[PDB]
């Protein structure tokens, strides 16, 4: 039945766009002697080259790149004038070698100039025909693009005559206009695939066709000149016979001497400056926030190159977060705005957003966080109960309200969201793990403002690394980004903040994450262990870190120090000798020096090392698991990871 | 604490450790057996387990006992004292291996302490009793020539020999009056039938490890893990948690279904992995509740036990404490025992999800089956376990000394071929399905599909709830961390038990099972040509030598000498061809490469969310599903999805979630609020209960069908390879002896080349099928469930809002708040996460030598094939993995490769890789540099092999075949650049050879290529030599690092990735690539101004930029620019709290030498411009400048450049600027600018920025 409803128009328009993108961007991978090549599948039918058979890619492998061009053989040997015979006076000693060596050097250059002659022939006679196919292939892509616009235009013009609300027609016109931008972008991907595909074919015909001919022609031109040097040295009389064999062996050209070819050194020739500008000015980011505290100055701005506009209320302070400076919305009714035309999504666009978050609300109350909705159309993130909620609403009233449960107060989280329209898939990550995997097949059109707003209600918050992409992301990218950002020189707390000297803490073991260490007296000595399963009500001990260099604040990897316990009397950790248990002493002189460090894949955990032996828990002993200097292999490796506060 | 005793079968009876026993199923009729006490409360009886078996059942017949195993019969096993003594010695060895690790000691410790409760369900609650067949066993005291005298003892475990089948083991419980004390919380004596000689064989078809010769060839089980697996069943029986509930029942309504007995939830819990995910959360809560009730029963008795009747010697107070510890009860001051849920929860999860075959195997480093439903192969015999050369206590078969530990080579059938013996097909019995058309073929019942019935899943979701002010959301997680279990064991505390001696048994009431055989053949009629028929067509009788490939399914199925093939017509046409002696050696290489290319064909997927690639010939090979053999397989897949592959679409069970009933409190405002909160939390529980119900159905009905398809394909591919070799071997024997002597082909090389290709094909098929399976769950099962959950949400919303209104008066000032909360709460969905149910979370693949790993001032091979390395006193080594070779005679290394594995001679699949540092040419010695060539590495025997040589300025790789033909490929670096990227600097090399081309990569980029199609055969082997060999100066040397050899061709992506991993380091590097150091003089070099350097002004405290000098009196062939010029800098520690290596993000001083003093680089605290010159002045401290720097590395790709950042203070977030070079135009200045701070954050990092620096120390490899 004919299209008569905006909902049916949206479904028709989406199918045309997805089918067009699959057709135009099709490729296949071929392993060649020459490297790895991406073959454009539709090249055969576009211009009728090797189009006489079932498959284009199969024919390409059998015949090779040469089969594409029309004039196959065009090479011509130039005129060579190697008079290699040295031109005899004096020279009575073996110091003749000085004269002969300079002749040896020149013959190498003459071999090179011939090599450049063949490259120029390849450029002028063999590359020219490849560049012609590139231009024709581009003309073909644009021609097909021009036809799809007409089909879409005709359908919309017909629909304008039907009985649909003036306002709904306005939105359909806006959605169609933004789709034309997406078709242009997808066509630009295909053009890039064509370029590299034929550039590698052109470079390769040199390796397999022109280069072997250059070998054969120069092979004879050596037999003609090396013999001419042998004849000369017999004529020379002053030097002894025994030296004649030596110098002949020392001035003889093998095939190696004239062999010049680098697959990389030719690619540098093919690349112009215009290609450098294009790669230096293209990115997937619509927004890349750059924050920089300065003396009586804040700098907050977008360095993504699309020049998003930023507006923020004064009193927005900068503070160190995870790996640089974070916005601190300390006081209520504070806001930040980002303005860009790309933020109006529509029907076909795909995008991603990611940022770090830390919430000091510690209250169970709903609150707005980040929003791009206008008249209940668009998306947003906000707090509910303990966790977060992500919402996305359609012009027709289709919704997705997804609940994320992990979030609690005073911790650092990494949130990453992706929207994919070719696959109709939604992905959400928290830190390292994939939380949600949904189909948004029913969502259709989303059209909203050009402004994204970041706000507070009463909760103070830190935000860091806010960024927006114009494409979807995969699981592998998320994991790499997460760990790479945390791979800096600082040790962290259990909550993700930097450790500090001269600050109180509680000590936990990774194997038992909810029991804290407490002091135990067995003999006159004092030890540490985790609390048993019944006396968990007991209060844990309190610890501090100390460095000899006072005025040092934050702990970094490979720093040395001591460990102190608060109480009526100062205590310090020391290793017993009778057993390797850790015991407390009341003298700072006998306190052991310990090294602090962590693991790349356990960012918020810590380790203590003494003379390259880690400190770990022990196997059960009556009611106690002691803290010891371990050397056994019968204790799990996990037992030597600790956490503070 | 656990002690193992020692015995010999011929030792006299002592009535303390060797006795005469009357086992439970003897019913007190006599026939005593001789027993040995392996350990406290554990006994061994070396005899055949004959109870309930007919005497004639010990001989093989037409019958069978089990329908899912190959059964081996041997009526002479254990029939003489010599054999009977061999049984005890092996048993003692296996127990010693179990207690060699803490996890094994805990399992034995729990079994000893887990005494059965001295009671039974028929006993009054106020007493103990011991005249029960499940508690006591009789022993004989009287001498053989005396009237009988008996005595009783306590025991926990009794171990027998195998019954009629030797490769099947069991644990049996004792049942009285059809009731089992082991399923009612009490516990009882357990029995086990065991045989440690014949073991099971499995395979790892689902494990991906790339192109490997020995991957997926069959493994045999470690008998120690078999015993442990059976000991977990004992642990359940002793603690009385062996409950029965809803089992898994197979579907048997179609000819292609697998037939089996019901499976109990305990068996799946015991196995571990993702198998407990097949039990729905509804049944998890059901089992948890029955166990809790039974423990509540036991506590009632401990509070009421006062007297003992059977034995007056029993001390009640002693026993009460044992049971209190066994069940982890809690005691109060008054003397009352109770249960605390926290304690009970930890106990329950330890026994059920803690001790599992998957956890035990991981800890001991043994290989086992992937899943309970995985396929099995015929058993084997282990020749001798008592031989320490084969089986050791510390590491079993995987002995590291023999190079059998890597990848579990110890249990690999193809490798460790001396530890086992194949069984004679005569004695094996199997259950077979014989399917005749209207021809007839036989298929083992293990080869069909397994599909669970609709009756195996519970529907407790559809029952009503009652919500009250104190309702909790119970939820059982199927997990318990293993490390918490290990740390809980005590290896020093003593073990103490009551006396075992007691009164004799008098009541012999007990139930003895009975067994019977069943017919082992079943006949059916069917006319469908399914997977079973399409595999039988790819076989030929061993009696026929002449065969030919065909694409006609019917033609192959009709003629005895014709074989079906699903490859291309091209491949089939070539294979049937006949050629002459002049072309046999070329035809063989051509076809075998075609087979490897025919398999390993794949296509990418773009428009489907979950799948990534497709294999197009699966339909032709098997014809499984809706006649996938017809038309184009790929086209049909796109329009229909994964449904086309399933042989049977199952009906999905989805209950309607029951209604909530909310209580009515009169005036408690707080209680009304709590009931609303409890209902909202309880709703999130129903979401996870529904998701669990779907995943269980997917694992046992859809995922099993896909597994059978993976096995079919692996079987189908091997059939093709067998046929190809038989065709080759026939054409070889036809040639006359005279003519045959001129054909040199190695059949061993042919066989391994094919196996390597098959492994690559199976990897692609795994990825494809795994995507298809998951894709089905997300798109055709989960959405049908979310729909009925959303219906439940709507119904609940009406119920809650109506509940608020009826209590509106009591909620003064709160009704409006609750109504908002309910509306907001029930609008969201709880998203589905698969990672909860599955255990789901490459560099090292195909490595045969990993030579350069420094250890204790020596090199060693970490490969795990045990190559021998000899380093002579002339070689220099350091802990940075950097050895140096020299012109001295003793500067040499020798590596002797193991004979077992070497690269194929006929096809040449292998690669080499390393780092290298070649010094600079001498200025005067130019002529010698350009002409002389020397070798550095050599592997050649009889002048046939490979080598690596350095001609002047050129690095080469040559290859010589048996007939003396030579090839070569090389890389050449410019020697005219002002600043070279290679001349004395570390760089990465990688060489690669296949049957067609040789390639060389430098830092991950292809550099050269050469054609080697002509090369006949390379026969190098045995030895590798590192040594400078040739006309060289006395002052020649080379550095090397990270040398390795791969037995497979490497891809461009792998080489590029390997470049980054080996380039990574937490410290900074200097100009040459060596680590940067404190207190060492350096020269500065700016990346953006490579031709300029720094100097101190003659009258001002500002550095001036000059121009780098260039080579003078130039020889026309050489050109470069100086490096040892300008100011010498030095990096100093700022703190000294903490080795001299500089690490990223360090705070430093940047000093330099002026005449005979040390100066420092300062900056003005305040300037009114983006750029300003730096201040140079002697050492001092003041409030006018900043003298703190932090050394940074902004780039993420490998590099030798670093950036220098000024800061106000260590704890401050303020930044001043980055050091660099700026032009104030046309002068250049040593400046600090704020401008760079924005640039360094732009992606991609710009290498040409003016803020990138390198440090150049003096080196012996570079001269003026």
């Amino acid at each position: 039945s004919p299209i008569d409803t905006d909902k049916k128009y949206y479904l028709w328009l989406r199918e045309i766009f997805r089918n067009y993108s699959f057709d135009i961007t099709a490729t296949q991978e071929i392993n060649t002697d020459c490297g790895i090549n991406k073959v454009v599948t539709w090249f055969g039918k576009a211009l009728n080259i090797l189009n006489t058979s079932d498959s284009f890619v199969e024919e390409f492998q059998n015949l090779g790149p040469i089969s594409l061009i029309n004039k196959k053989e065009n090479l011509s040997m130039p005129i060579i004038e190697i008079y290699g015979i040295p031109n005899m006076l004096g020279l009575p000693l073996n110091d003749l070698n000085e004269k002969l060596f300079n002749i040896y050097l020149k013959n190498i250059l003459y071999f090179k100039k011939v090599y450049f002659n063949f490259l120029d022939q390849w450029w002028t006679e063999y590359y020219s025909q490849y560049f012609d196919l590139i231009c024709m292939a581009k003309q073909s892509i644009l021609a097909q693009e021009k036809l799809i616009k007409q089909i879409i235009q005709n359908k919309l013009q017909d629909l304008f005559k039907a009985d649909i609300s003036m306002d709904k027609l306005n939105l359909m016109n806006l959605a169609t206009e933004k789709t034309f931008i997406d078709l242009s972008n997808e066509s630009q991907i295909a053009i890039n695939n064509i370029n590299d595909f034929l550039n590698k074919s052109a470079i390769c015909v040199f390796d397999t066709n022109i280069y072997p001919k250059f070998i054969s022609f120069m092979e004879q031109c050596i037999n003609s000149v090396n013999s001419n040097v042998t004849a000369f040295i017999q004529k020379c009389t002053n030097i002894t016979e025994d030296e004649k064999l030596q110098l002949i062996k020392l001035n003889t050209f093998m095939n190696i001497d004239f062999e010049f070819f680098d697959i990389q050194s030719i690619k540098d020739l093919i690349t112009s400056e215009t290609d450098l500008i294009k790669e230096e000015k293209e990115s997937d980011y619509n927004l890349f926030l750059f924050t920089l505290q300065e003396d009586n100055n804040k700098v907050i701005e977008d360095i993504s190159g699309k020049n998003t506009l930023v507006k923020y209320s004064d009193s927005i302070s900068l503070v160190y977060g995870v790996n640089g400076d974070a916005l601190y919305l300390k006081e209520p009714d504070e806001s930040v705005s980002f303005s860009n035309k790309a933020f109006e999504n529509g029907l076909t666009n795909s995008f991603s957003i990611c940022f770090w978050l830390r919430n000091l609300g510690e209250d169970i109350i709903t609150s707005k966080l980040i929003e791009n909705k206008a008249d209940n159309c668009g998306w947003e993130i906000y707090f509910e109960n303990n966790g977060l909620v992500f919402s996305i609403v359609d012009c027709n009233g289709n919704e997705e309200n997804i609940y994320l449960s992990d979030v609690i107060s005073k911790n650092w989280y990494y949130i990453s969201i992706s929207i994919d329209r070719l696959r109709n898939q939604l992905l959400i990550f928290i830190n390292d793990k994939l939380i949600a995997n949904q189909s948004i097949e029913q969502i259709l059109n989303i059209y909203s403002s050009n402004t994204i707003s970041l706000v507070n209600e009463n909760n103070p918050i830190y935000i860091e690394g806010l960024s927006i992409l114009n494409r979807s992301i995969t699981s592998e990218e998320v994991v790499n980004n997460y760990f790479s950002y945390l791979n800096n020189s600082y040790i962290r707390d259990i909550s993700g903040e930097r450790l500090e000297y001269n600050k109180t803490y509680e000590l936990y073991n990774y194997v038992f994450p909810e029991n804290s260490l407490y002091e135990v007296t067995e003999n006159n000595n004092i030890y540490l262990s985790i609390k048993d399963t019944n006396n968990l009500n007991i209060q844990g001990a309190k610890f501090k870190l100390i460095n000899i260099d006072a005025n040092k604040q934050y702990v970094q990897k490979w720093d040395e120090g001591v460990v102190c316990l608060l109480g009526d009397e100062e205590k310090y950790v020391d290793i017993s000798s009778e057993n390797n248990r850790i015991q407390l002493v009341n003298s700072k002189d006998t306190a052991k020096r310990i090294i602090f460090n962590n693991d790349i894949f356990m960012p918020n955990c810590l380790t203590f090392a003494y003379n390259n032996k880690y400190l770990s828990l022990s196997l059960r002993d009556r009611n106690y698991n002691w803290m010891i200097c371990n050397n056994n292999d019968n204790i799990p490796k996990a037992a030597h990871l600790w956490a503070l506060k | 604490p656990v002690t193992i005793n020692n015995f010999n079968y011929n030792d006299p009876i002592d009535n303390n450790n060797i006795i005469m026993m009357e086992p439970p199923f003897a019913r007190g009729t006599g026939r005593y057996y001789k027993a040995f006490k392996i350990t406290d409360r554990i006994w061994i009886i070396p005899e055949r387990y004959t109870f309930g078996y007919k005497p004639e059942d010990f001989n093989k017949s037409s019958g069978i006992f089990n329908r899912d195993v190959c059964e081996y019969y041997d009526p002479d096993y254990l029939n003489t004292n010599d054999k009977k003594n061999i049984f005890l010695q092996t048993m003692i060895k296996l127990f010693n291996r179990i207690k060699s690790k803490p996890l094994g000691e805990k399992l034995l410790e729990m079994i000893i302490n887990g005494i059965p409760y001295l009671g039974d369900r028929r006993v009054p609650l106020e007493e103990f009793n011991t005249n029960i067949a499940s508690v006591t066993v009789n022993k004989l005291i009287s001498n053989p020539g005396e009237v009988e005298r008996k005595k009783g003892i306590f025991a926990n475990l009794i171990i027998f020999g195998p019954g009629p089948v030797l490769n099947e083991n069991e644990t049996i419980d004792i049942g009285i009056q059809n009731h089992f004390a082991s399923r009612e919380g009490f516990g009882g004596i357990m029995q086990m039938k065991f045989c440690p000689e014949y073991v099971s064989v499995f395979n790892n078809v689902q494990e991906n490890k790339g192109a490997s010769i020995f991957n997926r060839r069959g493994y045999f089980s470690d008998p120690a893990l078999i015993l442990m697996h059976q000991l977990i069943y004992v642990l359940h029986g002793l603690y009385g948690i062996k409950v029965d509930d809803l089992p898994i029942v197979p579907n048997e309504k179609k000819f292609f279904m697998q037939s089996t007995d019901a499976i109990q939830a305990e068996e799946l819990y015991t196995f571990g992995g993702q198998d407990p995910s097949i039990i729905t959360p509804s049944t998890d809560k059901s089992i948890y509740d029955k166990v809790l009730q039974n423990f509540r029963g036991i506590v009632d008795r401990l509070n009421k036990v006062l007297v003992c009747i059977s034995d007056p010697n029993i001390n009640i107070n002693i026993y009460k404490n044992k049971f209190k510890d066994k069940y982890k009860f809690v005691e109060d001051s008054e003397g009352k025992y109770s249960i605390d849920v926290e304690s009970f929860d930890k106990l329950y999860k330890s026994l059920m999800f803690g001790f599992t075959e998957t956890n035990i195997a991981e800890n001991y480093k043994i290989k086992t089956r992937a899943s309970y439903f995985s396929d099995s192969l015929p058993p084997v015999k282990i020749k001798n376990l008592l031989d320490n050369e084969i089986y050791t206590i510390e590491e079993g078969f995987n002995i590291s000394d023999k190079d059998m530990e890597k990848e579990y080579r110890g249990q690999n059938k193809a490798i460790n071929k001396q530890a086992y013996e194949e069984i004679s097909k005569e004695h094996l019995a199997v259950y077979k399905i014989q399917m005749c058309k209207s021809i007839c073929i036989d298929v083992d019942n293990e080869d069909l599909f397994f599909i669970a019935d609709k009756n195996s899943f519970s529907d407790d979701l559809s029952k009503n709830e009652r919500i009250e002010y104190n309702t909790q959301s119970n939820y059982i997680e199927n997990d318990f961390p293993i490390n918490e279990l290990i740390l809980d064991t005590d290896l020093i505390s003593k073990i103490e038990l009551p006396s075992e001696n007691t009164e004799s048994l008098t009541d012999f009431n007990v139930d003895v099972p009975v067994y019977e055989k069943q017919p082992a053949i079943k006949k059916i009629f069917t006319d469908e040509n399914t997977i079973f028929q399409y595999l039988y067509s790819q076989t030929f009788p061993l009696d026929i030598r002449d065969i030919s490939l065909t694409s006609s399914f019917d033609d192959a199925l009709l003629f005895s000498n014709k074989v079906y093939s699903f490859f291309s017509m091209d491949y089939i046409k070539t294979a049937n061809k006949v050629v002459e002696a002049g072309l046999f050696a070329g035809w063989v290489k051509q076809i075998v490469n075609d087979f490897v290319i025919e398999a390993n064909k794949s296509n990418t997927m773009d428009k489907i969310a979950d799948i990534s690639l497709i294999v197009p010939y699966i339909g032709l090979a098997l014809n499984v599903g809706n006649e996938t053999a017809k038309g184009n397989f790929e086209n049909a897949f796109e329009i229909a999805g994964a449904s086309i592959l399933l042989e049977f679409i199952p009906e999905l069970l989805i209950p309607v979630v029951g209604a909530f009933l909310l209580e009515s409190y009169i005036d408690n405002k707080n209680k009304i609020i709590k009931t609303i909160d409890n209902a909202l939390t309880k709703r999130n529980e129903k979401w996870s209960d529904m998701y669990g119900l779907i995943v269980a159905q997917w694992l046992s009905t859809v995922n099993t069908q896909f597994y059978t398809i993976k096995e079919g394909m692996y079987k189908a591919l091997n059939y093709q390879a067998q046929a190809l070799e038989e065709i080759i071997k026939y054409r070889y024997n036809i040639y006359s002896e005279k003519e045959k002597s001129n054909i040199n082909i190695d059949f061993n090389d042919i066989n391994s080349k094919l196996n390597e290709g098959i492994n690559q094909a199976i990897d692609n098929i795994n990825n494809f099928i795994n995507g298809c399976s998951v894709s089905y769950l997300m798109k055709k099962m989960i959405p049908l469930a979310v729909e009925k959950l959303l219906d439940f949400d709507n119904t609940l919303k009406k119920n809650l809002l109506n509940y608020i209104d009826e209590n509106k008066l009591y909620l003064i000032g709160s009704a409006e708040y609750e109504k908002s909360k309910v509306n907001k709460y029930l609008k969201t969905i709880m998203p589905f996460d698969l990672s909860i149910y599955t255990n789901d979370t490459s560099e090292i693949l195909n490595n045969i030598i990993l030579n350069l790993r420094y250890k204790d001032n020596n090199l060693i091979d970490l490969s795990g094939y045990g190559a021998k390395v000899e380093v002579y006193d002339g070689v220099e080594l350091n802990d940075k993995n950097q050895f140096k070779l020299t012109s001295s005679a003793n500067s040499k290394i020798r590596v002797t490769q193991n004979q077992n594995i070497i690269f194929n001679s006929v096809f040449l699949d292998f690669s080499v890789s390393f780092w290298i540092r070649i010094p600079k040419y001498k200025n005067d010695g130019i002529q010698n540099y350009i002409h002389n060539e020397y070798t550095i590495i050599n592997c050649m025997k009889n002048n046939s092999g490979w080598k690596i040589s350095i001609r002047g300025n050129r690095i080469i790789w040559t290859l010589i075949d048996i007939n003396g033909k030579t090839k070569s490929v090389f890389f050449e670096y410019n020697i005219r650049e002002d600043i070279s990227e290679y001349i004395n600097r570390w760089f990465f090399v990688t060489i690669t050879n296949n049957l067609n081309n040789a390639k060389i990569y430098i830092n991950g980029k292809l550099e050269s290529n050469t054609d080697i199609k002509d090369i006949r055969e390379v026969i190098a082997n045995g030895e590798i030599i590192f040594k400078l060999d040739g006309d060289i100066d006395r002052t020649q040397f080379i550095w090397m690092k990270y040398f390795s050899i791969f037995n497979t061709e490497l891809s461009q992506s792998n080489i590029e990735e390997r470049y980054k991993i080996q380039s990574y380091s937490e410290y900074l590097k200097d100009f040459w690539g060596n680590p940067l150091m404190y207190n060492k003089e350096y020269y500065m070099f700016n990346a953006g101004n490579k031709n300029s350097y720094i100097k101190l002004k003659k009258d001002s405290p500002v550095g001036e930029i000059l121009t780098r000098s260039k080579y003078n009196q130039n020889s026309k062939y050489i050109n470069y620019r100086d490096l040892y010029i300008g100011e010498k800098f030095i990096i100093r520690r700022k703190s000294n709290s903490q080795d001299d290596i500089v690490r990223k993000e360090d705070y430093i001083y940047l000093d330099f030498f002026n005449l005979n003093q040390e100066w420092r680089v300062y900056t003005y605290k305040y300037f009114k411009k983006e750029e300003e010159k730096l201040f140079l002045a002697p050492i001092s401290d003041s409030d006018e400048f900043y003298n703190t720097i932090q050394i940074k590395e902004y780039d993420e790709q490998p590099t030798y450049s670093c950036q220098l950042l000024f800061k106000k203070d260590e704890e401050s977030t303020d930044e001043i600027g980055l050091i660099g070079i700026h032009r104030f135009y046309y002068k250049d200045y040593f400046c600090i600018s704020k401008w760079y701070l924005k640039e360094v954050k732009r992606k991609p990092y710009n290498l040409k920025l003016g803020c990138n620096w390198q440090f150049i120390p003096k080196d012996e490899g570079w001269t003026e």
